[PDB]
């Protein structure tokens, strides 16, 4: 029931969170932007960070803000 | 069935096991291969 | 590090340590002879280094010599069952020193 | 015959020899649809 | 039930050959891994050999290797020993051994011993 | 290999809980040692086999234990007929080897 604790507007942070075949994947990208209103007309490629075995029937997600 | 001609306890039948890792088809193998399977000591009375 | 810890917990309070994301040399465990009993049924110790599973839970505790004899499969007695049970069914090497 | 506190104690002493303590660790081995987090190493061979 | 008859005590000149019997009466002979032993007066007993009756093959203990020949005669249900190059120190009482070593059955060491030569 | 016993002779009157230990110099397996009992002017008789694997046909009073480098044979309830000489015996690899012997006296 628990697993490996993994230690590790002027800028835009992009994340793609997908769970595939029980393998949980983190994609991150940091880019500087000046258009604070809406998404810029830019191309960003998301690359893997780490892989993790959660593997459940995820149906909801909460963002957490300070 | 062999209950008629055998099964008295009858221990006559012997089957070879760990002596050979694998084995080619249709050869008869009678080699004793004294104590082989996998170990650091060899060739004696080993437990 | 687990074995060389100064104090182990009592047999009733068996510490459950989850094992993941680490390399285990089962073959070195078998070849090393400081470990007094390395009884094995499930998998051949030479191939053990090769074979790898996802989830391992390891149990640590201390008992008497007689109870080390008593904690054996297919045997009936006092300590074996009463306070910390090892099920008949599990696939898991029993290592005692 | 009333109560009998269940947590009786092992007595360990170096003169005690049938009562000599031996240390046992139990490993449980199981796999369920996850990366093999336990592994066996393989050395580098010179290229 | 099982017993191995002892002979009348023997004295031999050094360098000769001695034959010691080992009788089996009763039970299912040729299944057990028959062995061999002896004990010097005032000294502990020492093992010499092992004979697999079915394949009639034997091995010799290091200290006595090259001097002891062990064979098993299935027809007479007996175990035989041949010792050559006898010296002065070799004199002692000699015993015979049996007990079953099967394969993965455990119980490699067992009694089934007799009385002597 | 040397099978170190406890002790060469123990001069004990009947009834003690006697640990007749045997300590092989190198680890000999925890189901791999055996003890033999020789009656006076006789041939030894097996009492415990495979270190802890209780020999069939034998009463519980004799019981072998231990593992690793230190092994133990236990006498739980000494009886008058238990005075005798006992020999341990290597059961792992290599030729059968016997200890220098322990004579149990009254
Ligand atoms: C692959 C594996 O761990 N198999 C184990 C074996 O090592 C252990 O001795 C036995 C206990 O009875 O349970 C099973
Ligand atoms: C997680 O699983 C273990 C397995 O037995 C269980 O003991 C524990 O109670 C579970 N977690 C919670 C919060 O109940």
């Amino acid at each position: 029931n628990c697993t490996f604790e993994y230690v590790s507007f002027k800028n835009l942070r992009e994340f793609v969170f997908k769970n595939i075949d029980g393998y949980f994947k983190i994609y991150s990208k940091h880019t500087p932007i000046n258009l604070v209103r809406d998404l810029p007309q830019g191309f960003s490629a998301l690359e893997p960070l780490v892989d993790l075995p959660i593997g459940i029937n995820i149906t909801r997600f909460q963002t957490l803000l300070a | 069935n062999s209950n008629n001609l055998d099964s008295k306890g009858n221990y006559n039948y012997l089957y070879r096991l760990f002596r050979k890792s694998n084995l080619k088809p249709f050869e008869r193998d009678i080699s004793t291969e004294i104590y082989q399977a996998g170990s650091t000591p060899c060739n004696g009375v080993e437990g | 590090e687990v074995f060389n810890a100064t104090r182990f917990a009592s047999v009733y309070a068996w510490n459950r340590k989850r094992i993941s994301n680490c390399v285990a040399d089962y073959s070195v465990l078998y070849n090393s002879a400081s470990f007094s009993t390395f009884k094995c049924y499930g998998v051949s110790p030479t191939k053990l280094n090769d074979l790898c599973f996802t989830n391992v839970y390891a149990d640590s505790f201390v008992i008497r010599g007689d109870e080390v004899r008593q904690i054996a499969p297919g045997q009936t007695g006092k300590i074996a069952d009463y306070n910390y049970k090892l099920p008949d069914d599990f696939t898991g090497c029993v290592i005692a020193w | 015959f009333n109560c009998y506190f269940p947590l009786q104690s092992y007595g360990f002493q170096p003169t005690n020899v049938g009562y000599q303590p031996y240390r046992v660790v139990v490993l449980s081995f199981e796999l369920l649809h996850a990366p093999a987090t336990v592994c066996g190493p393989k050395k580098s061979t010179n290229l | 039930q099982v017993q191995l008859v002892q002979s009348g005590a023997e004295v031999k000149k050094p360098g000769s050959s001695v034959k010691v019997s080992c009788k089996a009466s009763g039970g299912t002979f040729s299944s057990y891994a028959i062995s061999w032993v002896r004990q010097a007066p005032g000294q502990g007993l020492e093992w010499m050999g092992r004979i697999i009756s079915m394949f009639g093959i034997a091995n010799n203990a290091q200290k006595f290797q090259g001097r002891l020949t062990i064979t098993a005669d299935t027809s007479t249900s007996t175990a035989y020993m041949e010792l050559s190059s006898l010296r002065s120190e070799d004199t002692a009482v000699y015993y015979c051994a049996r007990g079953p070593y099967y394969y993965d059955s455990g119980g490699y060491y067992l009694d089934y011993w007799g009385q002597g030569t | 290999i040397v099978l170190t016993q406890s002790p060469g002779t123990l001069s004990l009157s009947p009834g003690e809980r006697a640990t007749l230990s045997c300590r092989a110099s190198q680890s000999v397996g925890s189901g791999y040692l055996a003890w033999y009992q020789q009656r006076p002017g006789q041939a030894p008789r097996l009492l415990i086999y495979g270190a802890s694997s209780r020999a069939t046909g034998i009463p519980d009073r004799f019981s072998g234990s231990g593992s690793g480098t230190d092994f133990t044979l236990t006498i739980s309830r000494l009886e008058p007929e238990d005075f005798a000489v006992y020999y341990c015996q290597q059961y792992a690899g290599s030729p059968r080897t016997f200890g220098q012997g322990t004579r149990l006296e009254i």
